[PDB]
RNA sequence: GCGAUGAUCACCCGGGUGGGUACAAAUGGCAGUCUGACAAGU
RNA sequence: GAGUCCCAUAACCUUUGUACCCCAGAGUGAGAAA
RNA sequence: UUGAGAGAUACAAUUUGGGAAGAAAUUCCCAGAGUGUGUUUCUUUUGCGUUUAACCUGAACAGUCUCAUCGUGGGCAUCUUGCGAUUC
């Protein structure tokens, strides 16, 4: 109903960090993606 | 699947064990496979069977 | 164990873990239609078998990896798959719709068609229609109204094929997803120019384009156009 | 830079320079050496190949100051002709000789005469490994006249291909200038190490102290490998001495 | 002939291994994704987060862009390194395949010289040697 | 109201992990289907 | 030109499913119960 | 040192949206654009000169006979030290 209180928009938005925190573990780090990107181009070509 | 196979494969279709052993160990390969039991191959004799 | 996780679009999963792949639930467990790897995971615990979706084999899967905002294909929806060469991609579409939904697979060439029929027996929710997509009037009986129209037909006059089918069997505000191969349409000019023309032709046929996505690296010179059928 | 700040280093150098003046036996001693006691074995077999330590602040010597002997691959006609003609290297070398000629002409007592006449010996890297047989023991114990490897030209060797033989005089002069100004060391599979840091009556005490710190920084810096960063695990103690004077400590851990 | 047979068998195995492995791996998409808006103003105020209704860091994930409502035990580094290993492994299969392919071609070229016919050795300025056969029909 | 016609003699938190025997299935793996223009007669 | 003749009509490994098993084995040999 | 257009990248000033944490200002994280400068890629306009250029093809290797392949002997370690490839 779009009746979120100031507190309602805080707890839900805390969950955004919580679940997004879980996903960044799967997402893998930036440094390895630098190597993975180079390997991917060589295999794809 | 058989239709798309070349004639060489059909010759040695049933002798994969001897074929791939020989290929990897640099030895002579089989020449009859499963076709050995065809009547025409039986009529031949000596080296003519391979031909 | 592999941690299969949900995806944005219902009926699609990702077998996240070590080897992460795009994945769909198997309607007919215990067998693979084209030898794809199958993953089973216990969930409270009962194992549910899952099939891998290879983007390089299916252009629709390449759309998922690209991040298409809206897919009208979803569980419990009727889908009209034009250019269903075989069960390579239709089976996964059959997985997404689930038992409640149905998939209308349309094919013309006879040799892949016999492959399609042998797959349809395993999947009850797939209705194989062996007919030319250029004349939808022939197979009008076997097809009810369809929430989405997916087209992988690689023909120069494909936009006409979508219009005739969309005018006939697509619901108002329904789905239209088209995979475009620019080489078939015009090889002299760059792919971007060809795609612009295809979007324009769809607009003339009362299809509003929503988004467009290039399929690299999965395919070269390809893109998927997603639109909505606004008859009004 | 703590070594320079420490007064212990300055007083020892003052004592060393003074007592060389006083003691007749040390009259011929001219060079200053530092003895470094590494905590752990270096583990490098002595290859007799000098390793250059860059001294940034001060230059120990210039090529014009020293007798330089150049040993070249046979035939030496190309290298001798090119070096002797080019103005930059026309007057750089006291003598240019090939390996075969050096072996034939100089033997026995003549090798001692060659040792005295020349202050620096440089040789093509291709023929460096042959010199220990030719030059004899005298050159190859003590490290005072140990030959230095130099490269005639910037050409490189590629497998299954033949190197083009060329002599680049400016490159050879550049290498020799670096060799003279920068001090050198030789690895050995033991704690002790000796490095020249100064020359009596040429370098003031502050200059010698700076050279010592440059030596320590280069030898301890792991980033400078494989030439530098050989002294792993820190330095237990450092001394100073001439050839015949004893080790005066300048640093102790 | 047997040497040609042996190397081809090795090359065929490597090709199949490469095909199986590449299927296991997942490749991130690199393609343009345009969106169409009817109004010029809707363009100027367009924001990816608003259109996808998702967090900005969540936007950049093409494979799985999860809207906020959907948002609402192994070390990661060990998982990450092992992931790099599989990607290298498929690449090593590719490098072995090309090396075997080049080796087979040189053997086949030598075998053509053994066969009957009239051939002339032609050497280019680069030094590459090739054999050109005379235009004679085979009996 | 006994007996030589035979007495006695893995792990973890009600629940989950570990090990063993037999059979069936797998479009799961090993695993990749030989060569390519001459031969025979007068 | 060339190993059918070491069952590729097969063996082995892995996954899954079904049904049973967690005492000794040339088993021991006078105790058990009170 | 012609004109215009598109893209990428480095830098400087400045700005859009989302999130947190703060009474607001404000603080942080994330995604992003246009402006000026410099570099770079491509597309084409104009001025001038110039009219052919490259490759293939006919009976186009071989008396100082040519070439292939398998062997033998020697040189190059002061280095072509030699890949189921062609070191002399």
């Amino acid at each position: 109903e779009g009746t979120l209180t100031d507190h309602e928009r805080k707890y839900l938005n805390k969950l955004i960090k919580r679940n997004s925190q879980n996903l960044r573990s799967w997402d893998l780090e930036e440094e390895v993606r630098d190597e993975l990107e180079d390997i991917q181009q060589s295999i794809l070509k | 699947s058989l239709a798309k196979s070349p004639a060489s494969t059909i010759q040695i279709l049933g002798a994969e064990k001897a074929l791939f052993r020989a290929l990897k160990t640099k030895h002579d390969t089989p020449k009859y496979g499963l076709l050995y039991h065809a009547s025409l191959v039986g009529q031949a004799t000596g080296k003519n069977k391979g031909k | 164990k592999v941690v299969i996780e949900p995806h944005r679009h219902a009926g699609v999963y990702i077998a996240r873990g070590k080897e992460d792949l795009l994945v769909t639930k198997n309607m007919a467990p215990g067998e693979s239609v084209y030898g794809e790897k199958r993953i089973s995971v216990e969930e409270p615990p009962t194992k549910v078998e899952y099939r891998v979706w290879n983007p390089f084999r299916s252009k629709l899967a390449a759309g998922i990896m690209g991040g298409l905002d809206e897919l009208f294909i979803a569980p419990g929806k009727k889908v009209l798959y034009l250019g269903a060469a075989s069960g390579t991609s239709v089976s996964h579409v059959s997985d997404v719709v689930g038992p409640e939904g149905v998939v209308y697979a349309v094919e013309f060439s006879h040799r892949p068609g016999r492959e399609l029929i042998s797959m349809a027996k395993k999947r009850p929710n797939i209705i194989p229609i062996i007919e030319d997509a250029r004349h939808p009037q022939k197979y009008r009986m076997l097809i009810g109204m369809v929430d989405c129209v997916f087209a992988d037909v690689a023909q120069p006059d494909q936009a006409r094929i979508i219009a005739l089918n969309s005018h006939m069997f697509l619901k108002d505000q329904g789905g239209v997803v088209i995979s475009i191969k620019a080489n078939c349409i015009d090889s002299t000019v760059d792919a971007e120019t060809v795609f612009a023309r295809e979007v324009q032709k769809l607009r003339e046929e009362r299809i509003k384009p929503l988004e467009q996505l290039t399929l690299e690296p999965y395919e070269r010179d390809h893109c998927i156009v997603v639109g909505r059928y606004m008859r009004s | 830079n703590d070594i320079i700040k420490s007064g212990l280093a300055e007083k020892a150098l003052k004592a060393l320079i003074l007592q060389c003046e006083e003691n007749p036996s040390l009259k011929n001693d001219k060079d200053i050496h530092i003895i470094i006691n590494t905590g752990k074995k270096m583990g490098i077999n002595r290859d007799n190949i000098p390793r250059i330590i860059p001294l940034t602040k001060y230059k120990l010597f210039k090529p014009r100051d020293l007798n330089i002997l150049l040993i070249t691959k046979d035939p030496s006609a190309l290298y001798r002709e090119t070096l002797t003609k080019d103005e930059h290297t026309s007057e750089l070398f006291k003598e240019i000789i090939s390996v075969k000629n050096l072996r034939r002409r100089f033997k026995g007592s003549k090798l001692t005469q060659l040792y005295k006449d020349f202050d620096l010996v440089v040789a093509d890297y291709r023929v460096h490994h042959l010199l220990p047989e030719v030059l004899g023991s005298r050159f190859y114990h003590g490290s005072k006249k140990l030959p230095y490897m130099i490269r005639m030209s910037k050409e490189v060797k590629l497998k299954r291909q033949q190197m083009v033989e060329k002599c680049d005089p400016i490159y050879v002069r550049a290498q020799l200038r670096s060799i003279c100004k920068n001090t050198s060391y030789i690895p050995n599979n033991d704690n002790c190490l000796s490095v020249r840091v100064g020359y009596i009556q040429k370098h003031s005490i502050p200059e010698i102290l700076q050279n010592i710190q440059d030596t320590i920084n280069f030898l301890t810096d792991k980033s400078k490998r494989p030439q530098g960063g050989v002294i792993k695990g820190g330095i237990i103690s450092i001394f100073v001495k001439t050839s015949n004077s004893t080790s005066l400590p300048i640093y102790q851990f | 002939t047997q040497d040609s047979n042996y190397v081809r068998t090795l090359r065929q195995i490597e090709l199949k291994k490469l095909e199986k492995g590449a299927k296991q791996l997942m490749f991130k998409s690199s393609g343009n994704h345009t969106i169409f808006v009817d109004s010029r103003e809707k363009m100027n105020e367009f924001t990816p987060e608003k259109f996808f209704n998702t967090t900005s860091e969540m936007v950049n994930r093409s494979e799985n862009r999860l809207t906020k409502d959907q948002l609402a035990i192994m070390p990661k580094e060990s998982l990450d390194k092992k992931k790099l290993k599989k990607f290298k492994q498929v690449k090593q299969h590719l490098q072995r395949e090309t090396q075997l392919k080049q080796v087979q071609q040189r053997m086949d070229a030598q075998r053509e010289l053994l066969k009957k016919g009239s051939k002339k050795k032609i050497v280019d300025s680069s030094g590459k040697i090739s054999f050109k056969w005379k235009k004679q029909r085979k009996r």
